[PDB]
RNA sequence: GGAUUAAGUGUAAUCCUCUGAAGGUGGUCUCGAGCCCUAGACAGCCGGGAUGUUGGCUUAGAAGCAGCCAUCAUUUAAAGA
């Protein structure tokens, strides 16, 4: 924190586990919520979660913003309705100033060449319109799930659109 | 014991409380309970035969589930055809099913209040009385 | 634009945007000048005037003017009075009016029952009647409703206190009547 | 010619340089969507908010309105256990 020089893509690939080790584990609980198995897809009421932005939310971003989300999805009696889906994973690894590579801004260090930033965190990135994490059930209430994501958004760097079913 | 209480009359000490009160019955529950059902028929003297168990729990009457449902419905007849005819017969409050189940309970051997209500509901279903 | 004609019993006669009213109750004047507006003239009947103007801006005006008049009409014949009671917690309040709003003039004493009297002001031509009994009613009246208004008010508000909370104490005098 | 804005917003192409991101306004104009209306709407506005009965259970209480069950009947112009 804060996430600033973290989620703007001004770099290019990898993740690559070959290349990198010492990746921190994600603190993003399972990306399968609600009752799985049965096809939730048969449902009235629909979806949400549209990013409306560019990218790279960190696992710190998604994992408390998503279960936060689920927490107020609990209202629908624990195990009784909806499945929650998350889309993208936090693959993508980021490195931060370890003074040896270059100079100035991050992904630059001291000297020239040298320490790339040391591994510290991972974040998935997204596009202008992608569905961050969706799923629904019949209109349980007015739309508790719609209330969900109200809270879900408001912990994402992006401005997420609710998007109607 | 038994006493004749006016339809919508309750807790008063002189009439009600000391008679039963010393029996172990809890007046408060009875006054509200009796008065509750007794609301549909007010101004009518309903003699109550309160029965109190060691539990000090109790029930009272108007004798049979069908009869009780009939009265609760306030209709004398059962539907000619229970499944098809319903609203025509009549309806009873869910709470009233509870009321009957509770009064009947000494007679019934349901494990729980829910079970007893289900038992009474079964009778109501036959009568064409909807809940 | 609009035209208001009324009433008989009360005259008009405005010159150079001063405006007037007549009687039998006393007359009120109101400048009513704002933006290219006619500043309504009496048209050998009743006054009502419009200026070639645009949309909302003048329109918010020459609406307001209409309301200022028509409440100048009724403020000249059958005046305007606001009326309401005083009363609260232990010990009564002393409301009384001596000439003028000035300190130690316009009423109120023991608010709860405090020392030092706090009250002002009175408007230009308003009359403060007093309670029917020891104290339990006030009548405020006057030709203009714009002096009589914040006389009864500004006499209610002169009870308002920002301290404990209104809930605990409910002293004061309020003009519930309109 | 036309329309919006009431904040002096703004009168700032680009940028170390011109900030502003995830305070308020029934001032006014313009555009869209839902529902309700001449079987008469809003005000829509004005006024009113029945008996068994505090329904049964539960509970310290549980009286239309924590919860479970039932949701009948009466008197009605009408009024849900």
């Amino acid at each position: 924190r804060p996430a600033r020089c973290y989620r703007y893509q001004k770099n290019k690939p990898y993740p690559k586990s070959r290349y990198n080790r010492a990746v921190p584990d994600s603190k993003i609980r399972i990306y399968d919520l609600g009752k799985k198995k049965a096809t939730v897809d048969e449902f009235p009421l629909c979806v949400h979660l549209v990013s409306n932005e560019l990218e790279q939310l960190s696992s710190e971003a998604l994992e408390a913003a998503r279960i936060c989300a689920n927490k107020y999805m609990t209202t629908v009696s624990g195990r009784d309705a909806f499945h929650l889906r998350v889309r993208v994973h936090p693959f993508h690894v980021l490195r931060i100033n370890k003074m040896l590579s270059c100079a100035g801004a991050d992904r630059l260090q001291q000297g020239m060449r040298g320490a790339w930033g040391k591994p510290h965190g991972l974040a998935a990135r997204v596009d202008i319109g992608q569905i961050i994490f969706s799923v629904r059930t019949k209109d349980s209430n007015k739309d508790v799930v719609v209330e969900g994501l109200r809270r879900a958004r408001y912990k994402f760097p992006g401005q997420q659109k609710i998007i109607l079913s | 014991l038994y006493l004749r209480a006016v339809g919508g009359e309750v807790g008063a000490s002189a009439a009600l409380a000391p008679k039963i009160g010393p029996l172990g019955l809890s007046p408060k529950k009875v006054g509200e309970d009796i008065a509750k059902a007794t609301k549909e028929f007010k101004g009518i003297k309903v003699t109550v035969q309160l029965k109190i168990q060691n539990r000090q729990a109790a029930a009272s009457v108007v004798p049979s589930a069908s009869s009780l449902v009939i009265t609760a419905l306030k209709e004398p007849p059962r539907d000619r055809k229970k499944d098809k005819n319903v609203k025509h017969s009549g309806n009873i409050q869910l709470d009233e099913i509870i009321e009957i189940a509770r009064q009947m309970r000494d007679k019934s051997f349901g494990r729980t209040l829910a079970s007893v209500t289900k038992e009474i509901l079964g009778t109501a279903q036959s009568v064409g009385c909807r809940v | 634009e609009q035209q208001i004609e009324v009433p008989e019993g009360v005259t008009v006669s405005i010159k150079s945007r001063i405006v007037k009213v007549v009687g039998p109750r006393g007359t009120l004047t109101k400048n009513l000048k704002h933006i290219d507006v006619t500043f309504t003239k009496v048209n050998n009947q009743l006054i009502k005037v419009a200026v070639h103007n645009g949309g909302r801006k003048h329109v918010a005006a020459l609406r307001t003017v209409k309301s200022l008049v028509d409440n100048m009409i009724t403020g000249v014949t059958k005046g305007y009075k606001y009326k309401m009671r005083y009363v609260y917690a232990h010990f009564p309040i002393n409301v009384n009016i001596v000439e003028k709003d000035g300190a130690k003039f316009i009423e109120v004493r023991n608010f709860l029952g405090d020392k030092k009297i706090r009250n002002v002001p009175v408007r230009d031509g308003v009359t403060i009647e007093f309670s029917t009994n020891v104290k339990d009613e006030i009548v405020l009246s006057g030709n203009s409703v714009e002096d009589v208004s914040q006389n009864a008010a500004d006499l209610q508000q002169i009870c308002r206190v920002r301290n404990k909370d209104i809930r605990k104490f409910l002293d004061g005098i309020y003009v519930s009547h309109k």
